DNA sequence: ATGGTCGTGCCGCCAATAA
């Protein structure tokens, strides 16, 4: 007959508009053109499935009377046939009995029983979720989604090569793709595994807005994009990352182009087209997108501001064929990542900001910060108001266009360096969900889909969709002080997954109905959850084994570290999802049991270590710090090996390792310490590298000057010099800092304080007492670029002269040099930013106190202690 | 009625030794703990001081401690106002009874409030009474009563032989009552 | 839209019962 291969990448459905249909988009292979082109395939006649649980004894709907006659399967079939179907207008259906297993929170259900499986087309209406009858007690799967049902029936795990049997032509085209196909029923779709993924097309673009002066409105005047035609998802990023580019610029309205602009464009001879009005630019961009036909669109802040503004401009300008941005033919677009996702159906959207937030923790998530950190380069920021001024000179317009092109290139380079696409593809292929949803972030969806696949593969029934709370970890009491001898640190490898595998914690094994359920019997077989977490554990172990390879590229090591951290986070999120109240698999008792087992393990380890006449000073739910009180590395290494062997002798799956050896440790409080880590290099020699954990310096809500002073103090304290000289050095440094602060030689950029926003700025009732929300309000009201939830705000405290409190005198850094009555409040920074950090850091050591710090800094000691004369 | 220039004399003449010690501690250290602050504020309200003079005295004493007025205003002005039933529930409070001061909320290190006849050590109480020009016979009687778990009658005898009266004529249940009885005879 | 434990900086609020 006829059969063609297919490689799907995305899916889409709409129950309200076209029930019982799923759209699949992807790539196809053409021999004549020897290249891959976009294609779409339609699958129809997707039918719902229902499971009726028969009642062991029928009961009337008035008093629950049982006559005495046992209930047979045919009785349930007749009850469904002559009662349910007639009332809800069900015409044609197919029914047959099957066997299923239920092991979830719904009670009054046997573990193994027969069910009445009835199937009918999605066109007929939907039965109520809580239907009850004479012969059946419950009904399952009333409102299952068509896409989910198709995916679980055909056993598809992420992108893969698909084979369509008996394709059918389409009378009327429905998509902008080159090739289309139609399948009558989902039973004709099969999956193969032994074909490498084909290359894809990646498009990166960015735009520059412009706020109208006459009325509060924004318009787009410039735009550029970069396109690569042979991007590969199974290898490294290609060099160069791009192969073609284009850019278009248009005037806002009132202003006209500078004279001889076209002559300068011809002199430059670059693929730049000047557009008369906004409509021409929008039409050109829409035509270019259709002609190029990209598969992945990558940009910055696409979901938050770019896509909504673009769609609004298209709507107000009434550009023809708005659907060309997506891959489907539609007439009216929705409006609120739901509305944007619906609008961009058929094309994958990747945001660099979301990926950066998910993978790498940084001080800020602006484009300039991302370029400064990931690429180690500086990006010039053009002020928004100056756009109008620079529109009268050809050179300034060319500079703006080049800046836009450079921004697009920076975005593409960041995306290629972070290796977001292969990681997302691997995560999707592991979980089995839609990969386009993976790029949106979040961990609940991946775990839910993984558990759904695991339960479906093992012939189970999954719960239908919907429409502090328990004891957690345990942290020992620290011994605050300063230590000079070698300090060990023993850590557990994947503590919670190891506990789950060891104790066979699973839904099927643990019996449950604020009490901790008893452990399952060891004779029972392994549960689904340990067998599913073992794959993630093995994958992480394989990645670590690849890490252990010597002589690797510096960037490859960082990429592997990112991959292994993502895998570890994904493995850990499985336990966390068990305590999510909104999760589909919510189960508090399992989380309570695993936390209790972890606490018991920690206590037993601490007691058994204490039994060997060793000092334990700290530990956080999986760790133990031992004060060996020695000075030679050989003896402490031997003792650590002996303790590791003694610990590992007891258990079968849990393991313990020497995470690190410290040379000197300063412990302040819980989850707050700093120490030198010993790393061997060669010939038995070792080097020391400083590190911090939980101190105030690593936080983002402190001025950079205080952070630098604290870092210097920590470095001086942990050194091997005599205790007398470090005090003098700290005193001299503090005196110099105090002199410099009052002198005014310190740069303004060192006084910035960064804070994050949880809710919208208009949702804060205490705006009069919160400085960051006040600065956000000011920048939103009197500025351009808008700040929303999840953004970061930088503010500086300045002297205003209004006799107000410090919390109400915050200002934007750009607001300082613009005005004249604002100046840096040196007293606040020297008395509430530098002094507290230094006083807290030097508290455990002797010879340094708050009064001495105040005297050294040049402040007035008549407030801190004094009193006694 | 009561001004700022005779509070020291009143403490030395009419106030019981506990509140005299609290006043001396406030004068010298220019600071007090929560128990002493509450006890002194309630007593000053009981004797007849109003909001304005109490606020003036407290802020003047805090200036002698060398903290800025804004710090005091945002730290303890609210507490002082609430002590007078002028904020929150606006419920007026009764000064702590002598029984509560003797028994309830015992002082700790750094606290100068409470009954000296029960909390202060007798060896330091000896020099304290020497500083109060107390006769040795009265000191011996007070020490004997303290050893006999007698506090109310001990302070009664203290008032008697500091007031040049053989019999006080009242039952000790409140330091405010103590001050009022002292003033009834003195004035 | 993964779980819990820990600390640091801003605010407002309370106790009391003779005569
Ligand atoms: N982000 C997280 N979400 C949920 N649980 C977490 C998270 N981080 C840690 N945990 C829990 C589960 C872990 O078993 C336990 C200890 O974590 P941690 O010490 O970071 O690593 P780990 O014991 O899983 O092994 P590894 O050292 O190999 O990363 O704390
Ligand atoms: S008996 Fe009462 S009034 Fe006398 S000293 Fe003790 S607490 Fe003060
Ligand atoms: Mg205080």
């Amino acid at each position: 007959e006829q059969v063609f291969h297919f490689y799907w990448l995305d899916a889409y459905e709409d129950q309200y508009n076209q029930p019982g249909v799923v759209f699949l988009f992807g790539k196809v292979w053409i021999e004549s053109a020897e290249t891959h082109v976009s294609c779409c395939v339609m699958v129809k006649n997707i039918e719902r499935t229902l499971y009726f649980l028969p009642r062991e004894m029928k009961i009337d709907l008035n008093t629950g009377k049982e006559t005495g006659t046992p209930i047979s399967m045919k009785d349930v079939y007749e009850e469904f046939d002559e009662k349910i179907a007639t009332k809800y207008k069900i015409m044609k259906f197919k029914s047959k009995p099957v066997e299923k297993n239920y092991a979830f929170e719904i009670p009054d259900v046997p573990e193994k029983s027969e069910y009445l499986e009835v199937k009918y087309s999605a066109e007929m209406p939907q039965l109520p979720q809580d239907l009850k009858g004479e012969t059946f007690s419950h009904v399952f799967g009333t409102n299952t989604s068509s896409l989910e049902l198709f995916l679980m029936n055909r056993k598809i795990k992420g992108p893969c090569w698909l084979e369509v049997k008996s394709p059918q032509l389409l009378n009327q085209p429905v998509s902008w793709c080159k090739v289309e196909a139609m399948a009558l029923k989902p039973d004709l779709v099969n999956v193969i595994k032994d074909v490498s993924p084909p290359p894809l097309v990646v498009m990166a673009f960015s735009m520059k807005t412009m706020q109208n002066a006459k009325n509060h409105q924004n318009e787009i005047i410039a735009m550029a994009a970069l396109v690569h035609h042979s991007f590969a998802l199974d290898k490294a990023a290609p060099k160069p990352p791009f192969q073609s580019h284009f850019c278009v610029v248009s005037k806002p309205k009132d202003c006209i182009f500078p004279y001889a602009f076209k002559e300068v464009i011809e002199k430059k001879n670059v693929k730049v087209e000047v557009a008369a009005t906004e409509r021409t630019l929008l039409g050109f961009f829409l035509a270019k997108v259709h002609k190029i036909d990209p598969d992945i669109i990558v940009g910055h802040n696409i979901y938050g501001f770019e896509l909504e503004v673009l769609l609004q401009r298209i709507n107000v300008c009434k550009a023809p064929h708005w659907s060309k941005i997506g891959r489907l033919k539609r007439s009216n677009m929705p409006k609120l990542g739901f509305g944007e996702r619906n609008a961009t159906c058929g094309r994958m959207i990747c945001d660099v900001e979301i990926s950066a937030k998910e993978l790498i923790r940084c001080k800020s998530y602006h484009l300039s910060e991302l370029v400064q950190q990931i690429l180690k380069t500086e990006r010039v920021v053009i002020p928004m108001e100056n756009i109008q001024n620079m529109y009268s000179e050809s050179s300034q317009l060319l500079y703006l266009l080049e800046h836009t092109w450079k921004d697009a290139k920076f975005i593409l380079q960041i995306m290629c360096e972070l290796n977001v696409l292969p990681l997302a593809l691997q995560i999707t292929n592991i979980a089995g969900n839609i990969m386009s949803r993976t790029l949106m972030g979040g961990r609940s969806e991946r775990n839910e889909f993984l558990l759904l696949h695991a339960f479906y593969e093992n012939n189970y029934i999954v719960p239908d969709k919907q429409i502090a709370a328990y004891a957690g970890g345990l942290v020992l009491d620290p011994k605050v002080g300063f230590y000079d001898k070698f300090i060990l640190l023993l850590d557990f490898n994947s503590l919670y997954p190891s506990i789950i595998q060891e104790f066979n914690i699973c839904f099927t094994t643990v019996q449950r109905v604020e009490q901790i359920p008893e452990l399952p019997d060891p004779s029972l077989e392994m549960g689904i959850l340990p067998r599913e977490i073992r794959k993630l554990v093995e994958r992480r172990k394989q990645v670590k084994q690849l890490m252990k390879q010597q002589d690797l590229n510096p960037d490859l090591i960082l990429q592997y570290d990112i991959r292994q951290k993502a895998l570890k986070l994904t493995a850990n999120s499985m336990y966390g999802c068990l305590g999510f109240s909104y999760s589909r698999f919510y189960a508090k008792p399992l989380a309570a049991l695993v936390t209790y087992k972890g606490r018991e393990i920690l206590m037993h380890t601490k007691e058994m270590v204490q039994k060997m006449n060793l000092e334990v000073i700290y530990g956080d739910t999986d760790s133990i710090m031992i004060n060996t009180n020695s000075t030679n590395l050989e003896e402490v290494f031997k003792l650590g090996n002996k303790v590791k062997s003694e610990v590992n002798k007891l258990y079968k799956l849990l393991e313990i390792d020497i995470d690190g050896v410290f040379k000197s440790l300063l412990l302040l409080k819980k989850k707050k310490y700093a120490a030198l880590v010993v790393e061997p290099t060669s010939d038995g020699n070792y080097v020391t590298k400083q590190e911090l954990k939980g101190l105030d310096i690593v936080r983002r809500d402190w001025c950079d000057l205080a952070k630098d002073t604290g870092n210097f103090v920590i470095g001086q304290i942990l050194s091997d010099q005599s205790r007398d000289t470090i005090v003098e050095n700290i005193q001299k440094r503090l005196i110099e800092i105090g002199e410099n602060v009052l002198n005014g030689s310190v740069p303004v950029s060192q006084f910035e304080i960064n804070k994050a926003l949880t809710k919208d700025p208009q949702d804060y009732p205490d705006k009069k007492s919160l400085p960051h929300v006040h600065v956000a309000l000011w920048i939103n009201s009197q500025g351009g670029r808008k700040v929303k939830a999840g953004d970061t705000v930088s503010y500086v405290i300045c002297q205003d002269g209004s006799n107000l409190t410090a919390s109400q005198r915050a200002y934007a850094p750009e607001q300082l040099q613009k005005q004249d009555n604002l100046t840096i409040d040196t007293q606040y920074y020297l008395a509430q930013q530098i002094h507290p950090v230094v006083a807290r850091i030097c508290e455990p050591i002797d010879g340094i106190d708050a009064v001495l710090i105040a005297t050294w800094l040049g402040l007035d000691p008549t407030q801190f202690r004094v009193h006694h004369y | 009625k009561i001004s700022l220039d005779q509070i020291d004399l009143l403490s030395t003449k009419s106030f019981p030794p506990c509140m005299r010690q609290l006043h001396k501690a406030l004068r010298e250290n220019h600071h007090l703990r929560h128990g002493g602050r509450m006890q002194y504020g309630l007593f000053l309200k009981g004797i007849g001081l109003t909001l304005e003079q109490a606020l003036q005295f407290w802020k003047q004493e805090f200036i002698k401690g060398k903290m800025d007025p804004d710090k005091f205003d945002k730290g303890y002005s609210y507490n002082i106002r609430h002590s007078f039933g002028k904020e929150g529930k606006r419920t007026d409070y009764t000064p702590f009874s002598c029984l509560k001061i003797i028994l309830s909320n015992p002082p700790s290190q750094g606290d100068y409030h409470g009954c000296p006849f029960r909390h202060s050590d007798p060896e330091l109480l000896k020099q304290k009474l020497q500083s109060y020009k107390i006769s040795p016979g009265g000191i011996s009687q007070i020490l004997d009563l303290v050893k006999g778990t007698h506090y109310q009658v001990a302070c009664q005898k203290y008032f008697e032989m500091i007031h040049n009266v053989d019999d006080c004529g009242f039952s000790l249940n409140h330091p405010n009552q103590f001050f009022c009885e002292s003033q009834r005879i003195l004035n």
